[PDB]
Parts: structure tokens; C-alpha cells; sequence
């Protein structure tokens, strides 16, 4: 399984599902239905330091090694899927979000289309935390 | 620079990146095949030009020769001796440096025979001195104002023929090689240096070099003049004022915004082979006076320690330059464009007729 | 902390090397005679005034703190 | 501790819009190879294929992720069906604004098609030509009435004109303009947006109508 | 005595609201009286679109905003100052500074 | 020297050094399953938590088991790493 | 000499300034052409005449350290100009022009600043001042000089004759270029 | 993951800043293409104009 007529001249898309979080920023790029994925690397497959995984540098190195073998794979564009932790949590993504998809624009992998794929509850299911919380 | 005519056979395309990844090691320096020409010494005391004691622009009276190849007669007299590629030092500076240009330029490549004459067309905008070509707003003025793209480049041409004559020691006997100028006091003091290079891919390359002055250690110099205008809107930074703890940085400051030029002025020294490559800052004397200059500073430096400097490969540059010759060498007779596009970067080579 | 000592003997074993290491000097103090061998660095410089009394090196330099030789006039 | 190269068992499957898009061929996707010691057909005609438009048409919109169900593969082209149209979060949390009246309407209709579709909407109100009022409101009984004939269009058009033909009206909301212009006598509502559209039920006896959806 | 008049925020009209969380420590805080904020940024914010926007190929289409609906508890509010300590002449003024 | 045939550590090369002398960044320590050659720790990384306090009886000679990760072969600075370690007891 | 001025026993000219961000902060031939490294026994009157003083110079007075050999400049310039002496007789080449090299090769390139982060310790990527540059250079050519004679049968100027040589090429054995690199070592490293 | 070095010269200083005001904000225009202006900080003290021998752009060097 190379690319699928070239690995370059076309515009063969796979979608990021970049699920950017907190203490670890996933570049997680399936195909075009998402249930096939490849490029199983975490922002914290590169640097194992469980504080940085979310981290900018560390995602960088994710996201273009990602981008190294999406190219590598025939895949020669991206449609942008950057996700949050999504859901009722704190749906907020981590730093590794702006200088990964930089990196990976720096790296090669191209860009046609840009979207949002963050999930919000209409005030579902109870929060972790009694009354008090982290008293401040 | 001119109207792509219909009758002009588009060859081949050649763009910018790729003839940033052409690269040719192991290329040999330029053997002297024939110097003609007379270069006066330089007067050493224009070291004193600095931030507090300037020195008006002079008018040199003198007959300046930018002469192309099948108009030059003794690059016409090597054509039978020696090479293949015959050119000029502003010919194959804008060749290899294309990369750098955004303002078109046009080199007519007259396939003569198995030869080729790396001609330019007499009075055209080739020979000029564009200015902030690669700025991030180059002067978008009329022409009719004198901060156009043309009026400074008219100013900078006017600057550095008035400049480059007013270093030497302008009434002391020349430093002629072996023959004297052959276009003829009357003329410039300036002295050229036909060389030859073999290409690696088999092209001996003939091409015209100049030194601009000689200068007593004897060291030869080749010696241009940086221009500024109006700096508030030249969008660099204003230079009389402190340019010493900088002085560098105010060079440096000339750089990205005049990519093209002052690398084609690093490549002429580089063909000719000087000893001190060096360059003056001549200002206006009011900024919206582009006739009154005044010279700021006569800074030297060496050619490879310039070409250390801003940004250049030689395996590249011959690299382009292998591309070329391999191309025009292997098309049509008579007259060529290769013609810069005004606003793309990217070079094409056309077929004219020799009529244009 | 430092402890070091040269032979603080003249020395001719130290001084026919000396006189036949003298192609590979071409910086001639004492401290690199008395490092180069084992003389004293003291007693280098006599062996040097000897070696420069054979003509083969040559003082360039003679400060009352170290003298500098070099051999044959330019290598 | 265990990794493999599954990038020499992979095989590429030409992802099909319908002919009624006119980029057909919207990507390819390395689908594992389908075969008896590693099945995938079900991760080939099972892929439900979530695509903006922009990929889809060519172009009037970039937003708008159609979900398709490829209803068959056919010789590494995935055929796709139609299953469910968005209007994404970046233009959908847009119009979502304070001091306006939000109008939602939530169907569940069946196609002329086999297809059980939801289809839930989204509306907005105007400031008006003369208002200076800094909101846009109404009565809560204007604000019920106009979800009643958001529902009742959306039930309709989408009750008629088969699975594709929805897919054929409601790209610039062929149902939206009306349920403004009926209630445009009461308020002329500056927004209807059908935006999640859901497919129910999902029968495969199309695969005719696939050829006539592709082609 | 009252140290703020409408305490946070009033609840004049309504003899009692929903609670909430602090969006960054988990708080209880009423609907009403708590710290609301919404945003509306980009998702493609200026450190990444100096490299996105030239890679971006076939992409005519324009930059997206992502919408986001803050609520903060007013311990979090003021320590991260969201809000902060304003003179009780300040205290009057019901103003938020503009964005 | 050493019984190793090979003389320098490899890349993420996991080695026993000897703490000799603690110096200004950190603590110029040399291995011994290579034969002498030395290598540096902190500055950058080498502890994962903060708790704050280095010795209390410990007073020279230790060794450490680090974890290779620049090695200068030509010019002679072992980079080394006990932060990345989860699995190198 | 008023063509050209040159140094007391080397010259000036024939000098390879040869980095990309040192261009006028290193300078003996340009306007700073001294047979004597002297201005005028002060250099921090300004912030600008640091670049106003040569590196040739300040050579002179950033080795006069370590208050025994504070208030000695005549003993500095001797030990200086006899470690131009000690070059060439390695070298052969412009002892200037090889101190010259020596401030290229121990010139850093990107440093790092101090930074928090999460209670660890990062450390910003960021370049120094062509300036601090060459001052990066200097006190670390400085430094190596009067620390190897201070317990050897070499004077200073042997050991700072050595300690430009390894740092004009980059040898590892000049104090310099051991100190550059870990310097420009934590700016690729934290964060 | 790599990328070569870039020189980058200064454009203007964008101040002296850190917890100290002593890490300089500078725009190094990327002096190559015209057209990328990246904004890094310097530790030392910077007067403007002179090219900063970027190793990266990455790890972006941006106000504290």
C-alpha cells in the first residue's frame, strides 16, 4: 500500500481528527469515512514527559512525522479536523494546536478546507466535582 | 521589459525553485584569455568619508562602455579562439542571479553556429539599477515622480557611474594589462578581462569581466555605489545618523529589500576577480532630490568575504548556468529571449527572429 | 592541587631528542621544550642556548619572563 | 511492544458523490485489503463518508459536511449514498447569537425513498427596517407558530421528492425561504437553517437508483 | 451593610435560579450571579496562519471562528482577574469593557 | 580501559557512570562501563517531580544510571537522562 | 603608514572576517587600524563603545582579571603581543587573522533565556546579540588563557596562543569553542 | 522535527521585555522571502538591523 496512483501531483485527501487536549495533543489522520486510521502518534509519542505532551514543540514533532508519512502514504492534503476534549468536559484544546498545523504546513502536508469538530452537550450528564472544588 | 511577440517560440520554462536545487561542484576558475583595458589607482584617502564628513556625488565627464557580445568585437575576436557561451560580466550576473529578480530583464541568447552569444539588446532596461525590487512594498510611485521603480533606478545607474569614476584617482596613469580600452580620457577607467571556464557538461565559457579600479596594498577592486533616496519610504532604516555600532546592520538593512542587485554586483566581482569588493553609501543631499547626492561612506570589503556575507552558491549559479547553455546550445539558431515575467518569478526561453 | 615535576636534571636524552624533535619545532619556548621532553623548563633555556648556539633555531623572542626560538629562518 | 506495516495490505477505493455532485470522485482512501484473512468490506460499504461540500459540488459552500453511506463498492470505487447534510460548528454557532428569538424545529420524515430521515433546523429573527429596539423578539405564541410551519415544510418536502432529490433542494434551504416568506405577513425571520439531518433507516434497494445516483 | 448592591448580579424577577460550575475551577455559583463571557475567536490563530494560510491550497474559503461560552465562579474570576477589585464608586457601574 | 570492545555508549545507550565531582550545571560524570569517558547531566532534564532536596548523608562517589542522549564522539559530551526513564531501574 | 596603518608587529590587512552577524563588531582593518591597543584607558563611557573598541583591543583589556593582574594593562600587551607570536610560529598565518577566526568559531548562534514552566525548568530558544556574541567569544577565549598557565610551565600567552588556534579552527581544545556549544546547546533543548 | 538555518535580520526591536525588561523583542523579517516576518527574542542587548542567525523558527520566541 503506497499512494494510490502517486504520492505527489494529486490532492488525495485524508482528514486529521487532531484530537488536541490537555497532557497530550493526538495527529491522528484517518481516512475519509474515519474508521481507518493511520498514524497512530501522540503529542506525547514523541516526548514522553507526561507534562508536555500537549505541549507546542512536541506536537510539532508529532504532527510532522504524521505529515511526513501521509505524504509518504500518497495522502498529499488534509482536511484541518482539530478537535477539543469535545463533550461535557472542558471541550478546550491544548497549546500543541497552533504550532503542530503550522508544523505540518511547514512540513508538506496540504490544507484544503478548515473546520470544527468540537463536541458540546446541551447540558448533559453531572461534572466531575462536589461543591467546593480547588477553593480559591 | 518588452512585448512577447507572437513569432517568439516559447522553449522551455525555468522556474525559480528549480534553479534554487541545480547545483554543479568542481567548476574551474576563469583563465585570463585575453585583459584590455586601463584602471586608475584608487585614492586610498576617500577613507575618510564617514558619518560627519561626507562627500558630494561627483558627475564624472567619462564614456561609459556596458557593451554586449556581438557587439563587443574581441569577444568576437575570441569567438574564434576560445568557448562555446559567450557573454557579458552583467549578462551572467542577471544569470545567475535571475532567482533573485522580480523586475523583468531580457538576455537576446544569439545562437550563432554552435556558439552561444549571450547578447543583450542595445538600450534597453537591463543594464539599469532597479531599487527595492524584494522589499515588502517596493516604491509604487509614477514614473512621472521621481520615487518610482524607474526614477531610481535611473538615480542609482546616474549614482554609481558618477560614483565608481570618482574613486579612482581619476587624473593618475592607468594600470592597463595589456591593451588599452578597445571602444576608443575620454572614456571611463575601466579595464576588462576575458577568462575562460570550463562548464563540466563541457561548456567553455568566454565571458566579458571588468575590475573597476586598482588599489596600492596592488590590489584590484571592483567598486559600486548604494543609493538611498528617501528611507522613511524606502521602508529601510535612515543611515546618517548612527550607522557605525550597526554599520553592518545598515548594510544589512539594504539587503532583503535589494536582493537582485547587489548579488548580481557580488557576481561581476566574482567573473572579473577582485581583490577588495567594494561599496559606497551615497545619499541624497535633501530626500526628495534625486539629482544632489552626497557619498556617506566608501566601505571595502573582500569579494569572497561579501559573497560570504548576503546570499549565494556558486554550484547553483553554475548550476544555472549549466541549465541554459545546455538548453540554448541545444535549440534553435539566431536571436533568444530569456525573459524574466514583471510579476512571477520565473524565467522562460523564447526563439525571436533576428530582426528583434 | 597540582603537582608536576620535570627532570631537573640536564638532560641528554631529553637533549639529543632535543636535537632531533628540532624539525617539529617551529615554536620553540621552553615550556614546550620542558613539555615536549622532560627537562625543567629552568634548564630548557640552556638547552636551547645550546641548541640555538648550533644555529638550528633561532630566538624571536627574549622577555626576562620567557624566551621564544624558532628553527631554520622560516621552517 | 507489537507494531506492524499494514501500508503493504492496504488497497485504494475511489470515494464516489452521486452524479447529482458534480465532483463525483471525492478523495481515495487505503482501505486494508478485503479478503479472508483480513475482512474489511464492512469498513469499505459500511463507511459512512462525513464530506463538506466543497469536495463534494465543487464549490458554492465549504462548510455543510454531507455524511455518505457507500451503498456499494464497485471495483475500488466507493459509490456513495447520501445519508446525513450539516451545516458545520464554525457557520453553525455563527448565527447562534444574544437578543434574538433562536427558532428550532426537529422532524423526523421519511423519504420518498425507503429512507426515515431526521431533520432538525435552526431560525433567527431580524432587527427590522425601522427597528431600534437593540433585541428581536416577539409574543412566545409567534415564537410557537413559526416553528409550526418550520416543522410542516420540512416534513413536506422531504415526505416528497426522494433521498437525493432532499439532497437537491436544500443547499441554499429550499424549505427555508418559504417558512420566512409565509410568516414575512407576521415577521420576515432573518434566519431557517435545517442543520442536522439524520438518516433513520437505511434499507439497500437502491442499488439501481445508486446507478442512477452515480454515472 | 450591602458591600455591592446587585451582589454579583441581580435576581430581581426571579425568586430563584440555576446554579453553575466555574468553566476553569468547578464552583457553585448562580446562573445570575456568576462571571458569563462569550468568545468568539478563530481556530486558526495568527501564530499558525502565517504558515496555514500559504499552504492552504484550494482554500478561497475564509478563516473560521470558533464560539465559546465562558462561565466563571467569581473566586476564579477575580484571582485570574476576569474580574478584579474596582472602587466601590466603580462598583456602581454595570459596564463591561468593550472586547 | 574497558571490557567492552566497543569504546563509546550509543544513542539511548542506558550506562553506569561515576559521579566524580559535582561542577556548576550539574556534575561532570565519567562511565565505567565504557572506560572512563565522561558525560554530563542538568541543566535540562534529568528528575521528573518536584520535591526539592538533593542529599543528606550522600556524600561523593555515587553512580548514576542514565540514559544516553547526545553523545560527542569527536568532541567528547555525553548527554544523559534519567527523566525519560519509566522502564530503566 | 598613512596608506595603511597595520598592527605593531602583524598587520591588519589580510584579515578574513568571516561570520555573518560579527560584520563591524570585529574590525582591525577597517577603522580600527592600531599598531597600539589603545583608546583611552575607558570603554564603558557608552553602550556604543563597545563596537567602537576592536576585538584586538578589547583582547588587551578583557584579560585583566583576577585582581592581582587588575591594573595591569603592560604586562597584558606584552603577554598579548607575544601570543601573536606564539601563533604564527604555529600558524603562520595572520596572528590578528587567526584571532580574528578565533571570535567566529566561539561566537554562539542561538542561546536560551530563562523561562517557568509548570514548576520545570525550560529554557527560551533565542538568539544573543552579535555584540554579546562577541563578547561570548572573548571572555570564554579569556577565560582559558590564565586558567591553563596558572599551574603550567606556559605563560598565559602560550596558553592563549593555544587558545585561539583550537578556537580560529574549532578543536575542542581551546576553552572557547568547549563553552559555545553548551551554551547553544539548550536552545534546541527545553521546550 | 529539522529544518536548516535561517538568517533572519532585524527589522525593528519590539522592546525589551522578560521579568527583568532585559530579553529584547525583535521582528527578524526572515531576510529571504519578503514576504514572512517571524518575531523571536534576544537575550542580549540588540540595536537594530543586524541578521540573527536563526537555527529554527520553530518553538516560536514570543513575549514574557
Amino acid at each position: 500500500s503506497l499512494g494510490p496512483q502517486v504520492a505527489e501531483g494529486e490532492n488525495v485527501f485524508g482528514v486529521c481528527h487532531i484530537f488536541a487536549s490537555f497532557n497530550d495533543t493526538f495527529v491522528h489522520v484517518t481516512d475519509l469515512s474515519g474508521k481507518e486510521t493511520i498514524c497512530r502518534v501522540t503529542g506525547g509519542m514523541k516526548v514522553k514527559a507526561d507534562r508536555d505532551e500537549s505541549s507546542p514543540y512536541a506536537a510539532m514533532l508529532a504532527a510532522q512525522d504524521v505529515a511526513q508519512r501521509c505524504k509518504e502514504l500518497g495522502i498529499t492534503a488534509l482536511h484541518i479536523k482539530l478537535r477539543a476534549t469535545g463533550g461535557n468536559r472542558t471541550k478546550t484544546p491544548g497549546p500543541g494546536a497552533q504550532s503542530a498545523l503550522r508544523a505540518l504546513a511547514r512540513s508538506g502536508m496540504k490544507i484544503g478546507r478548515i473546520e470544527d469538530v468540537t463536541p458540546i452537550p446541551s447540558d448533559s450528564t453531572r461534572r466531575k466535582g462536589g461543591r467546593r472544588g480547588r477553593r480559591l | 521589459s518588452v512585448t512577447v511577440r507572437p513569432d517568439w517560440v516559447t522553449i522551455e520554462e525555468m522556474d525559480f525553485p528549480r534553479l534554487s536545487k541545480l547545483t554543479l561542484p568542481g567548476v574551474k576558475e576563469g583563465e585570463d584569455v585575453l585583459c584590455c583595458g586601463a584602471v586608475e589607482y584608487y585614492d586610498k584617502s576617500y577613507d575618510r568619508v564617514n558619518v560627519k564628513n561626507e562627500k558630494p556625488l561627483q558627475r564624472i565627464d567619462r564614456i561609459f562602455h556596458t557593451v554586449t557580445t556581438t557587439d563587443d568585437p574581441v569577444i568576437r575576436k575570441l569567438s574564434k579562439t576560445e568557448g562555446n557561451v559567450y557573454a557579458t560580466d552583467a549578462i551572467l550576473a542577471t544569470i545567475m542571479c535571475c532567482t533573485r529578480s522580480n523586475y523583468s530583464w531580457d538576455i537576446v541568447i544569439e545562437k550563432i553556429g554552435n556558439k552561444l552569444f549571450f547578447d543583450k539588446r542595445d538600450n534597453t532596461e537591463f543594464d539599469l539599477l532597479t531599487v527595492n525590487e524584494t522589499s515588502v512594498e517596493p516604491p509604487q510611485d509614477d514614473g512621472n515622480s521621481l520615487n518610482s521603480p524607474r526614477n531610481l533606478a535611473l538615480e542609482a545607474t546616474f549614482i554609481n557611474h558618477n560614483f565608481s569614476q570618482q574613486v579612482l584617482k581619476s587624473n593618475e596613469p592607468r594600470y592597463k594589462f595589456d591593451e588599452p580600452n578597445p571602444f576608443i580620457g575620454e572614456v571611463a577607467s575601466v579595464a576588462y578581462r576575458y577568462r575562460k571556464w570550463d562548464l563540466n557538461n563541457g561548456i567553455t565559457l568566454i565571458a566579458r569581466c571588468e575590475h573597476d579600479a586598482v588599489m596600492q596594498g596592488t590590489q584590484f577592486l571592483t567598486i559600486k555605489a548604494l543609493n538611498e533616496w528617501d528611507s522613511k519610504l524606502a521602508n529601510g532604516v535612515e543611515w546618517r545618523r548612527k550607522l557605525d555600532t550597526q554599520r553592518g546592520a545598515v548594510l544589512a538593512n539594504e539587503l532583503r529589500n535589494n536582493a537582485c542587485k547587489l548579488a548580481k554586483w557580488t557576481v561581476q566581482a566574482l567573473l572579473a576577480g577582485s581583490d577588495q569588493l567594494k561599496f559606497g553609501y551615497v545619499s541624497r543631499a535633501s530626500v526628495r532630490d534625486s539629482s544632489k547626492h552626497v557619498i556617506l561612506e566608501t566601505q571595502q570589503y573582500k569579494p569572497n568575504e561579501f559573497a560570504t556575507q548576503i546570499n549565494l552558491n556558486m554550484d547553483n549559479a553554475w548550476g544555472i548556468l549549466r541549465c541554459i547553455i545546455d538548453i540554448c546550445m541545444n535549440q534553435k539558431d539566431g536571436k533568444y529571449l530569456i525573459m524574466k515575467d514583471p510579476n512571477k518569478p520565473m524565467i522562460r526561453l523564447y526563439d525571436i527572429p533576428d530582426n528583434t | 592541587r597540582d603537582k608536576l615535576n620535570n627532570l631537573v636534571l640536564f638532560d641528554k636524552a631529553t637533549y639529543d631528542k632535543l636535537c632531533k624533535e628540532v624539525p617539529n619545532y617551529k615554536l620553540i619556548t621552553p615550556a614546550v621544550v620542558s613539555e615536549r621532553l622532560k627537562i625543567r623548563g629552568s634548564l630548557a633555556r640552556a638547552a636551547l642556548q645550546e641548541l640555538l648556539s648550533k644555529g638550528l633555531i633561532k630566538l624571536v623572542s627574549k622577555h626576562r619572563a620567557q624566551v621564544i626560538y624558532t628553527r631554520n629562518t622560516k621552517g | 511492544k507489537k507494531v506492524v506495516d499494514p501500508f503493504s495490505k492496504k488497497d485504494w477505493y475511489d470515494v464516489k458523490a452521486p452524479a447529482m455532485f458534480n465532483i463525483r470522485n471525492i478523495g481515495k482512501t487505503l482501505v486494508t485489503r478485503t479478503q479472508g484473512t483480513k475482512i474489511a468490506s464492512d469498513g469499505l460499504k459500511g463507511r459512512v463518508f462525513e464530506v463538506s461540500l466543497a469536495d463534494l459540488q465543487n464549490d458554492e459552500v465549504a462548510f455543510r459536511k454531507f455524511k455518505l453511506i457507500t451503498e456499494d463498492v464497485q471495483g475500488k470505487n466507493c459509490l456513495t449514498n447520501f445519508h446525513g447534510m450539516d451545516l458545520t460548528r464554525d457557520k453553525m454557532c455563527s448565527m447562534v447569537k444574544k437578543w434574538q428569538t433562536m427558532i428550532e424545529a426537529h422532524v423526523d420524515v421519511k423519504t420518498t425513498d425507503g429512507y426515515l430521515l431526521h431533520l432538525f433546523c435552526v431560525g433567527f429573527t431580524k432587527k427590522c427596517n425601522n427597528q431600534i429596539r437593540k433585541t428581536s423578539y416577539a409574543q412566545h405564541q409567534q415564537v410557537r407558530q413559526i416553528r409550526k410551519k418550520m416543522m410542516e415544510i420540512m416534513t413536506r418536502e422531504v415526505q416528497t421528492n426522494d433521498l437525493k432529490e432532499v439532497v437537491n433542494k436544500l443547499i441554499p434551504d429550499s424549505i427555508g425561504k418559504d417558512i420566512e416568506k409565509a410568516c414575512q405577513s407576521i415577521y420576515p425571520l432573518h434566519d431557517v437553517f435545517v442543520r442536522k439531518v439524520k438518516m433513520l433507516k437505511k434499507p439497500k434497494f437502491e442499488l439501481g437508483k445508486l446507478m442512477e445516483l452515480h454515472g | 451593610t450591602k458591600k455591592r448592591r446587585n451582589n454579583g448580579r441581580a435576581k430581581k424577577g426571579r425568586g430563584h435560579v440555576q446554579p453553575i460550575r466555574c468553566t476553569n475551577c468547578a464552583c457553585c455559583v448562580p446562573k445570575d450571579k456568576a462571571i458569563k463571557k462569550f468568545v468568539i475567536r478563530n481556530i486558526v490563530e495568527a501564530a499558525a496562519v502565517r504558515d496555514i494560510s500559504e499552504v492552504s491550497v484550494f482554500d478561497a474559503y475564509v478563516l473560521p471562528k470558533l464560539y465559546v461560552k465562558l462561565h466563571y465562579c467569581v473566586s476564579c474570576a477575580i484571582h485570574s482577574k476576569v474580574v478584579r477589585n474596582r472602587s466601590r464608586e466603580a462598583r456602581k457601574d454595570r459596564t463591561p469593557p468593550p472586547r | 580501559c574497558r571490557f567492552y570492545q566497543h569504546k563509546f555508549p550509543e544513542v539511548e545507550d542506558v550506562v553506569m557512570v561515576n559521579v566524580r565531582s559535582i561542577a556548576e550545571m550539574g556534575a561532570y560524570v565519567s562511565l565505567l562501563e565504557y572506560n572512563n569517558i565522561e558525560g554530563m547531566i542538568l541543566l535540562s532534564e534529568l528528575s521528573r517531580r518536584r520535591i526539592r532536596s538533593i542529599n543528606k548523608l550522600i556524600r561523593i562517589g555515587r553512580n548514576e544510571c542514565v540514559v544516553v542522549i547526545r553523545v560527542d564522539k569527536e568532541k567528547g559530551y555525553i548527554d544523559l537522562s534519567k527523566r525519560r526513564v519509566s522502564p530503566e531501574e | 603608514t598613512p596608506d595603511i596603518k597595520l598592527f605593531g608587529k602583524w598587520s591588519t590587512d589580510d584579515v578574513q572576517i568571516n561570520d555573518i552577524s560579527l560584520q563591524d563588531y570585529i574590525a582591525v582593518k577597517e577603522k580600527y587600524a592600531k599598531y597600539l591597543p589603545h583608546s583611552a584607558g575607558r570603554y564603558a563611557a557608552k553602550r556604543f563603545r563597545k563596537a567602537q573598541c576592536p576585538i584586538v583591543e578589547r583582547l588587551t583589556n578583557s584579560m585583566m582579571m583576577h585582581g592581582r593582574n587588575n591594573g595591569k594593562k603592560l604586562m597584558t600587551v606584552r603577554i598579548v603581543k607575544h601570543a601573536f607570536e606564539i601563533i604564527h610560529l604555529l600558524t603562520g598565518e595572520n596572528p590578528l587573522q587567526v584571532l580574528v577566526n578565533a571570535i567566529i568559531n566561539s561566537g554562539p548562534r542561538e542561546d536560551s533565556t530563562r523561562i517557568g514552566r509548570a514548576g520545570t525548568v525550560r529554557r527560551q530558544a533565542v538568539d544573543v546579540s552579535p555584540l554579546r556574541r562577541v563578547n561570548q567569544a572573548i571572555w570564554l577565549l579569556c577565560t582559558g588563557a590564565r586558567e591553563a598557565a596558572f599551574r603550567n610551565i606556559k605563560t598565559i600567552a602560550e596558553c592563549l596562543a593555544d587558545e585561539l588556534i583550537n578556537a580560529a579552527k574549532g578543536s575542542s581544545n581551546s576553552y572557547a569553542i568547549k563553552k559555545k556549544d553548551e551554551l547553544e546547546r539548550v536552545a534546541k533543548s527545553n521546550r | 522535527r529539522v529544518q536548516p538555518i535561517k538568517l533572519a535580520r532585524v527589522t525593528k526591536v519590539l522592546g525589551r521585555t522578560g521579568s527583568q525588561g532585559q530579553c529584547t523583542q525583535v521582528r527578524v523579517e526572515f531576510m529571504d522571502d519578503t514576504s514572512r516576518s517571524i518575531i523571536r527574542n534576544v537575550k542580549g542587548p540588540v540595536r537594530e538591523g543586524d541578521v540573527l542567525t536563526l537555527l529554527e523558527s520553530e518553538r516560536e520566541a514570543r513575549r514574557l
